[PDB]
């Protein structure tokens, strides 16, 4: 998930939105 | 804005940022 | 609680967090 | 010691409690 | 002080508290 | 340069003063 790709990978401040509330 | 790598605790001082009042969920997988 | 991994700085910061008041020392090996 | 355990392994806060004044 | 070992954000936060109300330039290699 | 010195090898903090403004 999210957690994960940011980590191994990387991940953009677009993608993290979808987390918000 | 740039693309990111984060881990850890970094990762949710990034959530806060970009979510602010709307909060948000950390859901890790295990 | 759960286990947690922290190297660095993010030690201090979890010793800080679970001390609170009443300090701590933080103490490497050399 | 706890500093290296934390790092190179895993450690729980109920450890870490020893460490306070 | 200390050698350091700084990566990522931790860079940023030394950064900060070294140069303080001077400010500084943060220019990571491309 | 100096982001990738500190994080690749060590860094002191007079090195990291030449970034001061
Ligand atoms: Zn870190």
């Amino acid at each position: 998930g999210i957690v994960e790709q940011c980590c191994t990978s990387i991940c953009s401040l677009y993608q993290l939105e979808n987390y918000c509330n | 804005f740039v693309n990111q790598h984060l881990c850890g605790s970094h990762l949710v001082e990034a959530l806060y940022l970009v979510c602010g009042e709307r909060g948000f969920f950390y859901t890790p997988k295990t």
